[PDB]
């Protein structure tokens, strides 16, 4: 399947939409550090078995 | 490749770490070391330190 | 025993083939329904220790 | 206790030359000691004094610090940086927060600020802005705080304002109100003995603050921690910190980390429910008792719950422990 | 908003007259102030018959 670019990243906090925006990229004029997200991404894969 | 991409340009802005290597203007090389309170540097008749 | 071999057998682990609710319902009498019950009952108690809460993340 | 002789020190003339520069002369004083205090002084001056610093700027239609202004011929971290040197002295504050607007051709210095009944402003004739078109028109609200000792913006990495907005700029802080220190010992014309000098300290401030409240805020620095070195009990740490945790940690957040809607957030914390410790075992019948809490806040509450693992309403008769 | 003490104090007596003693908590040059303070007041100010 497709890699998209989107906000519902499974595994995340409310550090997400803090410098997220409804699509998933950071807004303009917003202070990163060490670890914060830029681009939401997901890409996708089944199987797995766990 | 494939479908649309995300460029993020942030800007950082560094301070002189203990460990830059900054030089002159004859071979002058050197690498600063600590950094050094103006309260203990040497001074002369007036307040300026150095 | 009669829990920690209902979430080992159900959920299938060290012991390889997992069984279902009518295989573990045959092996231990009283059928499906009772055995959910006691199930749900481990997971209940799995609610306050720590361990398995940070394994997760 | 009945020992030794030693004399004792007192301010002279503290000819104020400029609203900057400043010299505090102290006359009553021997050989040793007025070549001793001229350090300890100078070093608790040129370091461990208070002032004021600004630490945030709003600006209207400007997001980060890299941007410009249209009839701004100077950019927004050049006029980051002229804020830097903002001669202020409040009051009896701790925190304020100056208007500044102007609009039309000119340059904009600190008097264009909204003058303030507690803000006392040393030179109003400094640089800031610069206008250009008479159509142009800024307004910024300053952050001035009281402090010590540089401290810039890349300490506090986020520990200041959980949201903090996009057009918050981060400025640093030059606290220390004394640019240079420097003193002479000189031998004094004590009209009394002969062998005694007068510590002169020839000083230089940015007029934020007097060499009254100077001199001896510094010396009395000096004195405090000349307090320990009286008495020698050697006190240890007692340390032994205790490592077992009896419930889960995760109860020790607050509500907040639920990430819920409004409605639901604001009666958590109308409801005197802060941590998620008191939600963890809280009854529906209780919830429902609520404030502006019908089925769809309800159901939002146990979804939120039940998925970071927890229940609603358990009990745990050991809240909270135990320090 | 002041200033913080010094907490942790130790003090070996190498004998009767020799010693060394460790002050931990104390911030910047405040620890050579002190130092030269009380070397410029040990080495002269002191009284004693001799």
């Amino acid at each position: 399947g497709p890699e998209e670019i989107t906000a519902d990243i499974p595994n995340v906090g409310e550090a997400a939409l803090s410098k997220l925006d409804e699509s998933g990229i950071v807004y303009i004029g917003a202070e990163v550090t060490g670890g914060d997200i830029l681009v939401g991404k997901v890409t996708p894969k089944g199987e797995t078995q766990l | 490749g494939v479908l649309k991409i995300v460029k993020v340009y942030l800007a950082v802005k560094r301070r002189i770490q203990p460990g830059d290597k900054m030089a002159g203007r004859h071979g002058n090389k050197g690498v600063i070391s600590k950094i050094n309170p103006i309260e203990d540097m040497p001074y002369d008749e007036n307040g300026t330190p150095v | 025993a009669r829990e920690a071999k209902v979430l080992r057998m159900r959920f299938g682990i060290d012991m390889n083939t997992d069984y279902t609710l009518e295989e573990v319902g045959k092996q231990f009498d009283v059928t499906r329904e009772r055995i959910r019950q006691i199930e749900a009952k481990a997971l209940r108690k799995l609610r306050h220790p720590s361990r398995s809460e940070v394994l997760r993340s | 206790g009945s020992v030794t002789e030693f004399l004792k020190p007192r301010l002279v003339d503290i000819e104020q030359v400029s609203s900057t520069h400043a010299k505090v002369t102290l006359e009553p004083l021997e050989r040793g000691f007025g070549h001793t205090l001229g350090n300890a002084l100078r070093r608790i001056l040129l370091s461990s004094m208070p002032g004021c610093a600004v630490t945030e700027v709003e600006i209207d239609g400007v997001l980060h610090e890299y941007s410009t202004k249209e009839g701004v011929q100077e950019d927004i971290l050049e006029i980051l940086l002229n804020l830097k040197g903002l001669a202020v002295r409040v009051q009896g504050k701790d925190e304020v927060i100056l208007t500044l607007n102007k609009s039309g051709i000119g340059p904009v210095t600190a008097a264009d600020i909204t003058h303030d009944g507690d803000v006392e402003i040393v030179k109003p004739q400094h640089v800031i802005c610069h206008l250009t078109d008479e159509n142009a028109s800024i307004s910024m609200r300053i952050k001035v705080q009281r402090g010590r000792g540089y401290v810039p913006a890349s300490t506090r990495i986020h520990s200041e304002e959980d949201e903090r907005p996009i057009g918050r700029l981060l400025v640093d802080a030059c606290y220390s109100p004394v640019e240079r220190i420097a003193y002479n010992v000189e031998a004094a014309r004590v009209e009394q003995r002969t062998d005694l000098d007068k510590l002169v300290i020839e000083m230089e401030t940015n007029g934020t603050i007097d060499p009254e409240e100077a001199i001896r805020r510094a010396a009395t620095i000096l004195a405090e921690q000349l307090e320990a070195f009286v008495d020698l009990r050697d006190v240890r740490q007692p340390e032994v910190k205790e490592e077992k945790p009896e419930f889960d940690p995760i109860l020790l957040r607050p509500v907040d980390d639920l990430e819920l809607t409004v409605r639901s957030a604001n009666c958590l914390k109308a409801e005197a429910i802060h941590y998620i410790g008191d939600l963890v075992q809280r009854t529906e019948v209780e919830l429902l008792k609520t404030p502006n809490l019908g089925k769809k806040s309800l159901t939002e509450i146990k979804d939120v719950l039940a998925s970071r693992g927890l229940s609603l309403g358990m009990r745990l008769e050991n809240w909270p422990p135990a320090s």
